[PDB]
């Protein structure tokens, strides 16, 4: 695309002739496949394998600033997000540089934004939240026609994190007083209320009964929703920024905003450098299979990095600063976003 | 002229190329129930849109599947296989 | 009881062949150890994945069964399948005055302009609430082209004005033309609801009085969209004139009277442009091409359809009651402005062609009816046959090249190059026409061979389907002149038809894979269908085709390798499929079985093997050998008309009097050179007849591969006595076996004997350590036949390799090629190395990756290479934490050195001076390095042009990041 000189496709040159006889006056970009059978990565001389390239193949203009994306396997579709709407696109169609969504979701109040967005594991739901509007909503994705089906209450609250635990039927969020709320996806009803720290907290990690919250305290704290015991807290130098999961293992991953990741463990305080950068970590996602993960920085650079140690596969460059990145389940595909754009590349190994 | 709901996340590049396959009347019936209440899970699992429709006569019934080719040839197959063991229970009945 | 089994196969479907076989092998311990319930062995073995799921309910029943396949996928390390089949689970497992003039009016006047010029209770419950729950505002339909939709609003509106549809819901219909819109350059809803009722004096507070009450129908909204591309702000005031394309693009965005709800009709590439405006909308699908094709063949070219749509316009542009006349001036030119109207209408994606453009292009009304009968079809086709007889860059060329409906414009422009539709276009017109879209069509085809990668399967087939439509043998034979190998998937019977056309004018084709699923007749008991007549049943053209498929994939002359990539194949299908490669005037060397699923067909092969004498190689792989089947394979095997030199088996699951039966053909067989047996299981009790067979004289096995057996020690010594007695093996594979140091030291004892007459060893995952290393390196001195040796991923540690380097220093030693991988390395060990590197002359080749040498011991390594004497090849390092100061160290070692070739830097974290000082050293005429190992695009623009230059120069050298690349096939095949 951008990087190449001219994106081609086969038969856009022999449209490009039979136009240009009418009107009387590799080398070929590929697209993206989901077959297993026709993925054939040749064998190195379901899968943990660390992945080895990476190649750009869409772009999508979204008119504005990007804050939050997604990405569905399952369904092909992918999600943009903005401070006046959200956007669904495809990924079945074939061109170079796309400009039509599948659909526009806005919201039209006074004063009224977007910051976060959430998908749901099974591809089902999507839950919405912002500054000044009523409530947090969700909407029903398996349905013939788009629409809301629940309305999850806060009266002045100002939402910036989100998460959602599907096997409990339970749904989470932060606020910017401080206040992080459970709800009821049965009863839409407040279940528990934490509360006690003023700063709020930037991004929260819920797996089993465990909530991993941490902020420019500089500090990461662990709360258990089965009782009302106080949350443990772990000391660091310097703020945090984006927080992730390892899924297999016991692993916290956690970028510093000084250009510095870690790991973490929750059985015991036990912590080593996996990677040092010059820049600021915008955003820590983690593969399904958990034996890599992506970084994407403040000074312009998408990274992959080998779980054991730390060792950076390889890297890509990038114009603009990016803001946010996200893997897909099958592990094949991945989409990150800066400026007013956000692009699509294959995973290949 | 038939007239169709289609979901939202079902592109319209797809509906090209249908496949057609028949089946049994009753053998139909108990495979997708008087109701036919199933098929819109079916669809959202399996990805696919089919539809069902019944001869006058009563005697065969067309089904009609709207995917990539692969996935309809797998439908094809999952429900043929289902059709006969539908009829080796009736014959053991 | 489907719908919980449908959900189950679902999920089954995601497993590999190998984890199928493991969820088989799980299952069945699971049923022998428990006693209440019993699955016989036999029938979940010969059970694929549908027949798997359906007998599983059927024996345990429904929610056992998910629970049980849930546990299994637990065990096999598999939880993100675990969690979707839990949620499937839970999903599937079912829970336990005025306005009645103005309406008859309105009735009166489209009655009248209807005379000028079932689906009712869907379109009545457009507008009711389904069974999620949710009433929608706006409905959209979209539909084939043949359907009128002018035809359907206008008797929806019909039926609201009798009232037998949507009598309580609403009491105002406004029926918009677009087109009429057009024609005013201002207008407001205010200008069309005075003008809509006769006396043309409407009641506005009664109009905005109530939102149910109002109901617009906007048609053809495709018809026009570049106004409507025009963006401008949107207007909240009703009354407010503003150009119309603003009114609908407010109407349609529901910012302009919110309340009141919509309906729109609209066709294929209209709802295309349109879904990004809507809102929350229900899509509603509406289902002349039958008739078309129907009065075609009334009016008879079977080969292809463009033949009959030749025929059919070719009949009607004859003069009517004349036959064979010749067009005068007059008639050619009206058809030319004909055929250029109807390729601007394709290109513009617009089907309906208004009054004013035709007076503009100057064809007749009534010549123009004379020329057309009737379509998209017949619009496409004479736009093709534009192309046999503005802006420079415009939004309709990236419109039309969306070719989803030029496809069918550029299959007829292949389809005009042959000679047998040409023929009437020839006396027809009465003059011969030269064309160069020929030209253009041989180039884009060629242009599609010449590329490096191997041929894209959807490409491939799309080409077959173009080259079958032109059927003209030498135009084939000169478009796929340029490629050699192809990949080819089929789908269908048509697919079939087609690569059997195509396939057998490629000149050079010499590798071929192929994927077939699904496309093998229906099995002729316990499927049979009632649509599907017994010839469709049995006997199928299907059937025939295949036949002939077979056929000439067998008689291809110039064909070297076959290969399935991945296959379901029926035993008829494999009986078939044989009995065409039987036969001795096949050329095949090469077959490769291992992706494909072949069981039931496997005891049709060993004929091919015992009859064709060309056949050399054979490869199978995961699939289930019977003892009858070895059997079989040994006595084929010990006829002596058998050429076959390479035979693998994987995983097969062999028995011990079947290795037996190996032994007794390793004995007997004179041709078999080579043999692998990776991943079996391999007993002590099986290594023994190995060992038997090997001491015979008469053995002249030269290969030998052992992945994976779990072989001991006693295997060690077994071995070591049969490399002891034999000669003629010379390559062994021993890798992920845990030998151990006894094993080695045994091995150690057996080639310390300078009688010993192997060349290549390796030893991987072998769990050696400094003791082992060290029995190796006393073994090493003295013996001159081995050449390359191979340690890998061992922890063989700094003082173990230091024993290597003194006992490789010396000059009698002989390796040539040495690697090793994951070995825990460090500098000291580099600082050996080097000085081992500058000393030496036999070592030619190094490798090590994934070991941290470090800032100094890549140091000492350039320290060691600087030296001329050095005769080092390649070298290779990756991962291995390089830094500025190092890269500039090798940069002045490349300088100053000339015999390396090869090189490899990847996963090394280069500064832009590093890389800089590496381009200069690379530029360097004194260094000549053919293969370099990096990835291009990681770096920055200015280091992307840099090394491009770089490149420019010395035009010899290839910069690709998988290294490996170019290198000998040797050492990569022998391994597997």
């Amino acid at each position: 695309l951008f990087w190449d000189k001219e994106p081609w496709f086969w038969h856009d040159t022999l449209t490009e002739q039979l136009w240009r006889i009418f009107a009387g006056v590799s080398r070929f970009l590929q697209s993206i496949s989901w077959d297993p059978e026709d993925f054939e990565d040749a064998w190195k001389r379901k899968r943990l394998a660390v992945p080895c390239k990476l190649e750009k193949m869409r772009i999508l203009a979204h008119g504005e600033l990007v804050l939050a994306t997604a990405i569905s396997s399952f369904t092909r579709h992918v999600f943009t997000c903005g401070r006046r709407g959200i956007k669904v696109w495809s990924l079945t169609g074939q061109v170079a540089e796309d400009r039509f969504p599948e659909s526009h979701l806005p919201i039209q109040t006074p004063g009224a934004f977007l910051r976060t967005c959430l998908l749901s594991s099974n591809s089902r739901s999507l839950l919405t939240g912002g500054y000044n509007l009523a409530s947090v909503s969700v909407w029903d994705l398996a349905a013939p026609s788009l629409h809301v089906k629940e309305q999850l209450p806060c009266a002045g609250l100002n939402c910036q994190a989100l998460d959602a635990n599907l096997d409990a039927n339970l749904a989470f969020a932060s606020f910017t007083s401080g206040v992080v709320r459970i709800w009821d996806l049965r009863d839409q009803s407040v279940v528990r209320d934490l509360k006690g720290y003023p700063d709020g907290v930037k991004s929260i990690v819920v797996k089993g009964y465990n909530i991993w919250t941490g902020g420019p305290d500089a500090c990461l704290r662990c709360w258990d929703q089965r009782t009302i015991m106080k949350p443990l807290e772990y000391q660091f130098k310097s703020q945090i920024m984006s927080l992730s999961h390892s899924p297999q293992e016991d692993w916290v991953l956690l970028g510093m905003a000084n250009g510095q990741q870690w790991l973490q463990s929750t059985s015991g305080s036990q912590r080593h450098m996996v990677g040092q950068k010059d820049s600021v970590i915008l955003s820590v996602k983690f593969s399904p299979f958990g034996q890599w993960w992506a970084s994407v920085g403040m000074d312009d650079f998408l990274g992959v990095y080998s779980m054991p140690a730390g060792t950076k596969v390889f890297e890509v460059p990038e114009m603009s600063p990016v803001t946010c990145c996200d893997v897909s389940s099958n592990n094949r595909l991945v989409v990150t976003g800066s400026g007013e754009h956000a692009s699509v590349y294959q995973i290949t190994y | 002229p038939q007239i169709r709901i289609r979901p939202w996340w079902f592109p319209v590049q797809e509906l090209r190329d249908p496949l057609v396959f028949y089946l049994e009347a009753w053998l139909a019936d108990e495979l997708f129930g008087p109701d036919r209440a199933i098929i819109p899970e079916m669809e959202w699992t399996s990805q696919a849109l089919l539809t069902v429709d019944i001869v006058d006569s009563g005697n065969l019934v067309e089904i009609t599947v709207f995917g990539r080719p692969r996935v309809q040839n797998r439908v094809k197959s999952m429900l043929l296989c289902l059709a006969w063991f539908h009829r080796e229970h009736r014959a053991r009945a | 009881l489907t719908f919980s089994s449908y959900g189950l196969q679902w999920c089954l479907y995601e497993l590999d062949k190998e984890e199928f076989q493991t969820f088989k092998e799980l299952l069945k311990k699971k049923s022998s150890e428990s006693t209440t319930c019993s699955i016989p062995q036999f029938e979940i073995e010969n059970a694929n994945v549908e027949c798997l799921a359906l007998l599983l309910h059927e024996y345990y029943g429904a929610s056992l069964a998910w629970a049980t396949s849930i546990s299994i996928f637990e065990n096999m390390n598999l939880r993100t399948l675990s969690e979707k089949a839990r949620d499937d689970m839970k999903r599937h497992s079912p829970e336990d005055g005025d306005t009645w003039d103005y309406k008859s009016h309105v009735m009166t006047k489209f009655a009248e302009e209807e005379d000028v010029r079932p689906e009712m209770q869907t379109l009545a419950g457009a507008f009711d609430s389904d069974r999620w729950g949710f009433r929608p505002r706006t409905v959209v339909l979209h539909g084939k082209s043949g359907i009128g939709k002018s035809a359907l609003a206008r008797r929806i509106v019909l039926c609201w004005a009798q009232g037998g549809l949507y009598q309580g819901m609403f009491s105002y219909v406004f029926f918009l033309p677009v087109r009429e819109m057009q024609r005013k350059k201002e207008s407001s809803v205010t200008e069309f609801i005075s003008r809509e009722w006769p006396d043309s004096q409407a009641p506005v507070t009664e109009i905005m009085s109530r939102p149910e009450r109002l109901l617009f129908i906007i048609d053809g909204f495709d018809d026009l969209g570049s106004v409507l591309n025009n963006d401008t702000k949107l207007c909240k005031d009703w009354a407010e004139k503003q150009p119309p394309f603003t009114l609908i693009r407010s109407l349609l965005r529901k910012v302009l009277l919110p309340e009141s709800f919509l309906i729109v009709t609209v066709r294929d590439v209209g709802t295309e442009k349109l879904k990004s405006e809507v809102v929350s909308p229900r899509y509603l699908l509406v289902r002349a091409v039958g008739s078309l094709i129907c009065v075609a063949l009334q009016l008879q070219f079977n080969q292809t359809l463009t033949g009959l749509h030749a025929a059919f316009v070719f009949h009607q542009l004859t003069p009517r009651g004349v036959v064979r006349r010749c067009l005068n001036l007059e008639e050619r030119v009206v058809l030319k402005r004909f055929c250029r109207m109807a390729v601007e209408g394709v290109w513009n994606r617009k089907s309906v062609f208004d009054g004013d453009d035709l007076m503009v292009q100057g064809l007749g009304e009534s010549e123009l009816r004379a020329l057309f009968h009737m379509h998209l079809s017949l619009q496409d086709f004479c736009a093709a046959l534009y192309y046999v007889l503005k802006t420079k860059r415009s939004m309709e060329l990236k419109q039309a090249g969306f070719h989803i409906h030029s496809l069918w414009m550029k299959r007829f422009l292949f389809g005009l190059v042959s000679e047998d539709v040409r023929r009437p276009l020839e006396v027809l017109l009465g003059c011969p026409v030269p064309l160069g879209v020929k030209q253009k069509l041989l180039h884009w085809v060629s242009l599609l061979g010449q590329q490096p990668n191997a041929t894209t399967p959807g490409d491939t087939l799309d080409a077959f389907h173009c080259l079958f439509e032109t059927q003209d043998k030498e135009f084939v034979r000169l478009a796929l002149n340029s490629f050699q190998e192809v990949w080819l998937p089929i789908n269908q019977n048509l697919d079939l038809i087609a690569s059997s056309f195509c396939l057998q004018h490629c000149p050079y084709l010499r590798k071929i894979r192929v994927d077939v699923k699904g496309i093998f007749p229906r099995d002729e008991s316990a499927e049979a269908c009632p649509v599907v007549p017994l010839w469709m049943r049995d006997k199928t053209l299907i059937e025939e085709q295949w036949e002939d498929f077979c056929s000439m994939l067998g008689t291809h002359p110039h064909l070297r390798q076959l290969d399935l990539g991945s296959s379901i194949l029926t035993e008829r299908a494999m009986k078939t499929l044989c009995a065409k490669l039987r036969h001795p005037t096949c050329k095949i060397q090469t077959l490769m079985f291992r992706n494909a699923q072949i069981t039931p067909g496997v005891q049709h092969l060993w004929r091919i093997v015992m009859a064709n004498r060309n056949l050399r190689s054979l490869n199978l792989g995961g699939t289930h050998l019977k003892e009858e089947d070895v059997r079989m394979a040994c006595e084929a095997l010990k006829h002596p008309k058998c050429l076959l030199e390479s035979l693998r088996l994987d995983c097969c699951g062999l028995t011990h009097a079947c290795y037996l039966k190996i032994s007794q053909i390793l004995t007997t067989s004179p041709s078999l050179k080579s043999l692998s047996l990776a991943g079996n299981k391999v007993t002590d009790q099986g290594v023994m007849p190995l060992s038997d067979a090997l001491r015979v004289s008469q053995c002249a096995l030269q290969k030998l591969i052992l992945e994976d057996c779990g072989i001991t020690a006693t295997g060690c010594q077994s071995l070591a006595s049969a490399l002891v007695s034999n000669r003629s093996l010379t390559h062994l594979c021993l890798s992920n076996n845990s030998l151990g140091n006894e094993g080695v030291n045994l091995l150690c004892r057996s080639m310390r004997l300078p009688h010993c007459s192997l060349q290549r060893l390796m030893l991987n995952q072998c769990h050696l350590d400094t003791a082992g290393c060290g029995f190796l390196a006393l073994a090493l001195m003295g013996n001159s036949w081995l050449t390359h040796l191979s340690l890998s991923m061992n922890p063989v540690e700094d003082n173990g390799v230091k024993l290597l380097c003194e006992v490789m220093r010396e000059p009698s030693c002989h390796l040539q090629d040495l690697e090793l991988v994951k070995c825990h390395l460090t500098a000291a060990c580099c600082e050996s190395l080097s000085c081992v590197i500058s000393r030496s002359r036999h070592l030619k080749s190094l490798d090590l990756t994934d070991n941290a040498l470090g800032d100094g011991g890549v140091a000492a390594l350039c320290e060691g290479l600087k030296q001329k004497n050095s005769v080092l090849a390649r070298l290779g390092l990756k991962a291995c934490g390089l830094t500025s100061d190092c890269c500039e160290a090798l940069s002045l070692a490349l300088s100053c050195n000339r015999h390396l070739t090869s090189l490899n830097l990847v996963q090394n974290n280069f500064s832009p001076k590093g890389m800089m000082k590496l381009c200069s050293a690379f530029a360097c005429p004194t260094s000549n390095l053919q293969i370099i190992g990096l990835w291009k695009w990681q770096y920055p623009v200015q280091i992307r042009k840099l090394l491009e230059e770089v490149q420019l120069l010395k035009p010899r050298v290839v910069i690709d990041g998988s290294w490996h690349s170019f290198d000998e096939d040797d050492r990569y095949w022998w391994k597997n």
